């Protein structure tokens, strides 16, 4: 047994305690008894619950598949960052050459 | 002298070029072989079984997959959906849900060989759908946007379903049958599909923890999953009960709605959801503070000088109640409604 | 046949484009669109209630 | 026979979850 | 890591068509008698067998 | 955190290829226009 459910035992013990005296059938001892708003309100707390669970997924721990994810991020910001400076370079310089020869 | 050897041949140098691009995220040289060159085939497989839209979906490459889905020969686009699903990627689901198979929500929910990921197989089992899949890895955005579309769990028959549609599906495979079953549970048992599939989950997570709880005895086989899946059934109320602030939402979670119950005997709330908790044995949501104080204003009701006294203080009301007991007794008898009675 | 329906509507292109670029990080689309767009609601709000 | 190819699929599918298992593993600082 | 029932038999059994069925209709029990034999005790307790 | 990082990325990888491109058009149409001078 945890040490949570060691209370969580007893109190529900207790409430059925509780609930064997809330009808109203006794009402005696036992010699003596021979003689809209909720649609908004579920709307509310399902938003709650929905935030409040992915920041609970956001709170556990990073394994290795998501740094592979940022790597990729990162391998395929270089591929672009370098095809784009060297069209960049080369298609500017075909264009300022073909002006180069005219002088 | 053996190897798995899941391909039998040799690739191309136009081809592992091509998938070496479309797996490390090459974006300019795919799209210059997708623009400028003809004899190749985009469904060209690995040393493994893969083709190009799986590296790109394997390794969250969107612009890849974007530039992939408009070639209308690809193959795998199901089983992309699939893995995109399972890893968690939004914004690449949402592209592969703009494809035109997936056109008015088709092939989202309940042989064909369309989500196959080889020559043989599918990634996960059969009978797991998009919506099945996107319960059991708790995607939300995936979830709604799902059911957005159209698509629900089909709920599983009963145990002694002798339909025309159980009888087939037992006599072909016994085995297939009972993890179907489990499936569709563990994809209805779910916080992402209860909290956005119904208009009010406490009495369906309630319901489904004692189906899944009678369940667990009527299969003495995979009974530790189904005790499980109630588990988390229960702890989903539990956890719906905790984030409550105010009293109209503690009384929204513990009891119904006010408005369309009956208010009780006396000036009491409505004690209908509760005595359902307890014969479900949900104790959590029964030893939760929130519970424990409006069970103690019930509890005391009309005597709140003798909350707060000691345990010396009620023994010796005990014995009063022992020694003057036909007192109380004849004044319950022949005079009920005073400021004793 | 339910669904959550935090919004309860559908968005135009202009304000799914908007929040897409807000979200993700793209600063001259954003920019622009705060620049040279005036027919945009800037408290234009998301699926779920953002 | 059809004993080598479910023998074919049930090793790809281990070889697919193991990937996935050594996926689900913790993050060092190397 | 297993499906269907023949996936469950060419795990817990071997080769099928290249076995003898036994004296029943039940199946080919050879193998499982091997891993009782070399103590596997996680093979014979799952729930697959 | 990692998602922060992966956010840092997105928006240096957006204002990287932004940066990129208005400087190869905002350079290409003055050497144009200097390019129908001869």
């Amino acid at each position: 047994e945890i040490e949570d459910d060691a209370d969580v035992e007893w109190k529900f013990a207790r409430a059925k305690l509780w609930f064997s005296y809330f009808e109203e059938g006794r009402t005696l001892p036992v010699p003596f008894n021979l003689v809209r708003q909720y649609q908004k309100i579920m709307k509310r707390l399902i938003k709650r619950y929905t935030t409040q669970a992915q920041i609970d997924k956001e709170s556990d721990e990073v394994n290795e598949g998501e740094l592979k994810e940022i790597k990729q991020d990162i391998s395929s910001l270089r591929y672009e960052l370098l095809e784009e400076k060297s069209q960049n370079t080369e298609d500017l310089a075909e264009l300022i050459r073909e002006l180069g020869e005219k002088l | 002298a053996y190897m798995f050897s899941d391909r039998s041949t040799s690739l191309s140098i136009e081809e592992e070029r091509f998938l070496d691009a479309a797996e490390y995220g090459n974006i300019p040289v795919v799209r210059k072989m997708l623009e400028e060159c003809h004899s190749l085939n985009v469904n060209c497989v690995d040393y493994m079984g893969q083709n190009a839209l799986q590296l790109a979906v394997a390794n969250e490459h969107l612009e890849i997959t974007e530039l992939l889905l408009k070639k209308e020969n690809l193959s795998r686009v199901g089983d992309a959906l699939l893995l995109a699903i399972s890893k968690g990627y939004v914004r690449i689901v949402e592209a592969i849900l703009s494809h035109p198979a997936f056109a008015e929500g088709k092939r989202l929910a309940t042989q064909d060989d369309f989500y196959a990921y080889d020559e043989d197989g599918t990634r996960f089992s059969h009978d797991v759908t998009p919506i099945i899949l996107a319960a059991h890895c708790q995607e939300y955005e995936i979830v709604h946007t799902l059911l957005r579309k159209g698509a629900r769990i089909e709920r599983p028959h009963d145990y002694f379903c002798k339909c025309n549609d159980c009888n087939q599906k037992q006599k072909h495979d016994s085995f297939s049958h009972s993890r179907s079953r489990i499936n569709a549970y563990k994809g209805l048992a779910s916080p992402a599909y209860l909290s956005l599939s119904s208009e009010d989950p406490v009495m369906t997570a309630l319901e489904l923890s004692n189906e899944l709880a009678v369940l667990a005895n009527i299969e003495k086989e995979f009974k530790n999953d189904y005790k499980k899946l109630s588990m988390q059934c229960k702890d989903f109320v539990v956890g719906l009960l905790d984030l409550c602030r105010n009293t109209e939402e503690v009384e929204a979670i513990l009891n119904g709605d006010v408005e369309t119950l009956q208010s009780g005997d006396h000036g009491r709330p409505n004690l209908s959801r509760l005595k359902l908790a307890i014969k479900y044995e949900v104790k959590k949501f029964v030893a939760h503070p929130n519970c424990q104080q409006q069970l103690l204003s019930i509890w005391y009701e009309n005597l709140s000088g003798l909350r707060q006294q000691t345990m010396a203080v009620k023994f010796l009301v005990v014995l009063a109640v022992a020694i003057g007991l036909p007192f109380l007794a004849l004044i319950y008898w022949f005079a009920p409604c005073s400021k004793m009675g």
